[PDB]
């Protein structure tokens, strides 16, 4: 999840309806369960992301057919297919999980 | 849910760890900053050595605002006494900085032009000391028993690569033997 | 009490955590003073970053430094707790059985975080609720309770104290436990005779024999 | 009109920030010079860690889609290779915002003459005109201070007579051919040396830049060798080898050849496809093909040894490669082959000729990848741009070779088809100028790219004229596959046989704008270059007739 600005659980998990609704209730209840952990910290977290440590600390992201610009948080990165942004690790973590960024 | 690896460390994580070790630097510069854990420094004097943590030296090296010192143990003339001392004690692994592999990867990526005679030499030396030492580990690994091992002086990376293996088949081995008495 | 020391202890805790087969006490005294400290510097850097634009009709370095640092240490604890929550996910039952029993120390406000306890009970709840409308309907009368039969078993597992963990021996010498020839500590495995332990050398053994050394932090993992 | 270092400090002060920065440097467009420039530029930014947005623009019309759409916080803008011809102040408009204007658009261009509206009347620039044409250039200087702001009947008549007096000479200016003075890269390096960075791969970027265009003239480049060779003298990896050594291990001077792909292809195929030699020896002709073999009979190089890849040829032939050519080539009139060139050796991988590298990148640009189709195609070129951008990096060589296996193939296409033309004698000498059109051919997919037709057009204008009396006459080409009769037609410039008296200033730029202003029949200047336009087969023929007359040259 998914990740900035989560901001809702949607379009994820290609299994969707094919997987049993009994599990999906558990699932939605579970991400609802983790929203509270998100709400205790005050880290900030971003717990969902950054399993792999920052270096260093600016990277280069090459657009991958994404539109864009949807980068509202922090700044309007103005997403544009065939455009690489010499942007720090901060918004890279959040945006790479979605599927916009490609090369770290 | 850490997923990977998870029981062993990640190769990257041990660099993430080692970069917390301080080493000396040669600042070109002449705010504050307190940061948190640094404690340093009064404004660094150009052409004056000082002791700081690694990740900041690397950071300030990307901007080439500082020239990292070479470690006294990283030299080819120094390494020579070490492989000489290693061939001649096939049992013990000698004396290691314990980070030496990972510092050997890190300080060669950028700082390489700072070293005296870095080229085609030290990499040849440590790729070697990372050879006979590795096979010596695989031939010292036949003596496996529960529960003891002397791995003596051994790198963090070397620990991390073979960890799942040893601490798994020790958990198949010791598992029958504890349970058969 | 120094920041650097709280950090060294943070790292120490992090390693000891990812190594050991089981859960460790929740270190609130430190982890909370860091959870206050980072709330301080994250506000401070945004304040100095915003005040910096006023002198603007210089050097971004201590700001970049600071910020990178904060990314690193905000990673560290996030690995920590993201790990512990997993071990809670695996030990939920065991912990439950540990809670219903009197002796010795149950979850309380200590063994788990005031944040973690919520995660534990809610996960446990929604899990039981999942399996309840899924496969227990259709409920065996003996199998009503989730606990030991015994056999096999279930869970119970895994407070496994015999698992191997790489350990590196470090701690202040008085010259407590040093019996020679080099140094501390005992050892005394139950199945075998002492090695015993030498301090400049890492020795892999069971987690149980060393748990007390772990408590004292006389051996890193 | 400014110090490079000071323009730099300006783009420094408006830059830093948070959420920084913000600047978009526009890399444009299809010209290898652009890469050469903006890569050392981007590396320079990464040095001070200044965040940047870098855009691969193709169409000149395409730039409007960008600048008009996404701009928010960006106080300092940078642009490359555009605006020297057509002014963006009118094109973008601007509309002054807030003196001490908030946004500074730097425009870097090698093209001349500058637009009149650009240099004088400072709004968006901050011009890069420095230092090539300063000049004066008194013709643009009197163009404004006179014009602006401009018994009484004779003073009115006198005044107006003066106004037209300035307007005539002004009309001489800005109506003219577009010709590159110096490679933008060179100047970025002049900007770079004042800051104090001597970096080796940087310098290699300069060498790449300069040698981007030697396919087309020099023109000043013949005297650029001091400005490079001195710099190659300002550094050195080691006083003596010390073989190799595995690191530094850098660029050096060698007797390089306009000969094509000497090091990465077989020798015989390296003459047979080379561009300068396809002319003098009449290689499209079967009767001339033999003359090559006679060259090899003169060299004593086996035919079988000529067919073998250059890495593996015998050592004796290598040591004699700089001699045998002296002994022989002189006799065939081929005496201009041997340049003093630059070659960077990566050691155990191989070595690479400055020029051949450029052949690799060009190779990358077109291959190895109703308005929806053209947009999607130009898009494919935009993606492909980065596939070409990556090859510049040292750490990945593995794909650079994917360029070269293409660069060979392209020639094998280009040459082939090129010969397919001369067999039918499709050249129309006309009267005022030479002209051609390809009505049919194999694999027009390769010919879609502007630069492909720049190189085919180049090998053809080079082939028709050795010289080859008389009257170097600019050439025209056309091709069509899909996108419903787009029939791309690129302007060209004559080639002197190494003895070049005048720049000669391609006039198609003007001749096309005269037609866009007349009946404008399906005429599209959409491509960034003034020499190359688009047309439809319906309106191409009346366009060709209106091209024939009135001739501006």
């Amino acid at each position: 999840n998914g990740l900035d600005l989560m901001s809702s659980i949607t379009f994820s998990q290609q299994d969707t309806n094919n997987l049993s609704h009994q599990e999906q209730e558990y699932l939605k209840e579970y991400c609802d369960l983790i929203t509270d952990l998100k709400s205790g910290d005050l880290v900030d977290i971003d717990l969902s992301g950054s399993l792999v440590p920052p270096s260093d600390v600016f990277i280069d992201v090459r657009v991958l057919k994404d539109a864009g610009e949807i980068q509202t948080e922090y700044g309007v990165f103005n997403l544009i297919k065939d455009s690489q942004f010499f942007v720090r690790q901060s918004d890279v973590e959040r945006l790479i999980q979605q599927g916009y960024l490609q090369k770290i | 849910l850490p997923a990977h690896l998870q029981q062993t460390f990640s190769p990257e994580e041990i660099q993430f760890i080692v970069e917390n070790e301080p080493i000396k630097i040669f600042p070109r510069i002449t705010w504050q900053l307190i940061t948190t854990d640094d404690k340093a420094l009064n404004n660094m004097v150009a052409m004056r050595s000082t002791e700081v943590v690694l990740w900041i030296a690397l950071l300030l090296k990307q901007q080439s605002k500082c020239s990292i010192v070479a470690p006294q143990w990283l030299t080819t003339k120094e390494l020579d006494r070490k492989i000489q001392y290693e061939k001649t004690h096939p049992d013990r692994f000698s004396e290691l900085p314990w980070n030496w592999l990972v510092l050997a990867r890190i300080l060669f990526n950028k700082a390489k032009d700072d070293f005296h005679d870095p080229i085609h030499e030290l990499r040849g030396k440590i790729q070697d000391l990372r050879e006979i030492r590795q096979i010596k580990v695989l031939k010292g690994l036949k003596y496996l028993n529960e529960s003891h091992l002397q791995l003596d002086n051994l790198s963090l990376l070397e620990i991390n690569e073979l960890r799942p293996f040893i601490t798994e088949i020790m958990d198949k081995l010791r598992e029958i033997h504890t349970a058969s008495l | 009490v120094s920041p650097q020391q709280d950090f060294s202890d943070l790292m120490k805790s992090w390693k000891n955590e990812r190594c050991s087969p089981e859960l460790l006490p929740y270190p609130h005294q430190l982890m909370k003073r860091l959870l206050n400290r980072i709330s301080m510097q994250s506000q401070l850097i945004e304040n100095i970053s915003m005040g910096f634009l006023d002198m603007q009709n210089e050097s971004k370095l201590p700001l970049l430094c600071m910020e990178t640092e904060l990314e690193r240490l905000k990673f560290v604890i996030r690995s920590y707790i993201r790990c512990r929550l997993s071990k809670i996910d695996k030990f939920s039952l065991y912990l439950r059985q540990l809670n219903e029993d009197e002796n010795s120390l149950i979850s309380l406000t200590d063994l788990l975080s005031k944040d973690e306890i919520k995660y534990h009970d809610t996960h446990s709840l929604i899990w039981l609720k999942l399996v309840n409308d899924s496969i227990l309907k259709y409920m065996p009368e003996e199998l009503q309770a989730i606990n030991d039969t015994e056999g096999s078993v279930n869970m119970i597992d895994e407070p496994d104290w015999n698992k191997f963990v790489f350990i590196h021996v470090n701690g202040p010498p008085d010259g407590e436990n040093e019996f020679g020839k080099p140094c501390y500590t005992v050892t005394i495995p139950d199945l075998k005779e002492e090695v015993e332990l030498t301090i400049g050398s890492i020795y892999v053994m069971r987690y149980e024999v060393i748990r007390d050394l772990l408590r004292d932090d006389k051996v890193a993992l | 009109i400014s110090q490079f270092s000071e323009a730099y400090n300006k783009i420094l002060r408006n830059s830093s920030s948070h959420s920084s920065c913000q600047l978009v440097i526009f890399v444009s467009c299809l010209n290898i010079d652009a890469l050469c420039a903006t890569k050392m530029l981007s590396l320079l930014f990464k040095k001070q860690l200044v965040q940047s947005q870098i855009v691969p623009i193709f169409g000149y019309s395409e730039l409007r889609r960008h600048y008009s759409q996404l701009d928010d916080n960006i106080n300092s803008l940078l642009l490359v290779g555009f605006g020297g011809v057509i002014d963006l102040e009118a094109f973008l408009e601007i509309d002054p915002q807030e003196q001490s204007f908030r946004r500074d658009i730097y425009v870097l261009d090698a093209h001349r003459p500058w637009n009149l509206d650009n240099i004088f009347g400072s709004q968006i620039i901050q011009c890069f005109d420095d230092g090539t044409v300063d000049d004066t250039l008194g013709e643009q200087k009197e163009a404004y201070y006179k014009l602006l702001e401009l018994n009484d009947l004779s003073k009115r008549k006198q005044r107006k007579k003066q106004i037209h007096e300035y307007e005539g000479v002004l009309e001489e200016y800005y109506s003219q051919g577009t010709t590159v003075v110096n490679s933008i890269s060179a100047q970025i390096y002049s900007l770079l040396s004042a800051i104090g960075e001597t970096n080796l791969s940087n310098l290699w970027l300069n060498i790449l830049g300069t040698t981007s265009l030697d396919i087309a003239y020099a023109q000043v480049y013949n005297r650029l060798y001091p400005l490079l060779q001195d710099e190659v003298k300002r550094l050195t990896p080691s006083s003596r080898n010390s073989v190799k050594t595995p690191d530094t291990l850098t660029l050096n001077i060698q007797p390089d050849y306009y000969l094509f792909l000497l090091r990465h292809s077989s020798l015989y195929d390296s003459f047979y496809y080379s561009n300068y030699v396809n002319a003098k020896l009449s290689l499209w002709n079967e009767n001339g093909k033999k003359r090559l073999h006679k060259m090899f009979a003169r060299m004593g190089i086996p035919l079988s040894t000529a067919q073998e890849t250059w890495l593996y040829m015998d050592h004796s032939i290598k040591r004699e490669l700089g001699i045998i050519f002296d002994k022989n080539l002189d006799r065939y009139g081929l005496q201009d082959i041997i340049r003093d060139g630059f070659v960077r050796t990566l050691g155990y991988r191989g070595s690479i000729s400055a020029s051949e590298f450029v052949e690799a990148l060009t190779a990358l640009l077109e291959v190895g990848n109703s308005a929806q189709k053209l947009t999607n195609l130009r898009k494919r070129w935009v993606s492909n741009f980065w596939l070409s951008w990556d090859a510049l990096d040292d750490r990945k060589v593995e794909l650079l070779n994917r360029g070269i296996q293409l660069a060979q193939d392209l020639q094998r296409a280009i040459f082939n088809t090129g010969v397919a033309i001369l067999e039918k004698k499709l050249i129309k000498h006309l009267r005022i100028y030479r002209l051609c059109v390809l009505q049919d051919g194999p694999d027009l997919d390769l010919y879609r790219n502007p630069l492909t037709l720049l190189r085919l057009g180049n090998w053809l204008i080079e082939c028709c004229a050795e010289s080859e009396d008389k009257q170097l006459l600019p050439m025209v080409l056309a091709s069509i596959d899909e996108n419903t009769d787009t029939y791309l037609v690129a302007g060209l410039t004559p080639r002197y046989p190494r003895g070049t008296k005048k720049p000669i200033l391609n006039n198609f730029s003007m001749a096309f704008q005269q037609i866009t202003a007349e009946t404008d029949a399906k005429v599209r200047i959409d491509n960034f270059e003034s020499s190359i336009i688009e047309i439809r087969r319906e309106d191409l023929s009346p366009f060709l007739e209106k091209l024939t007359l009135s001739g501006l040259l």
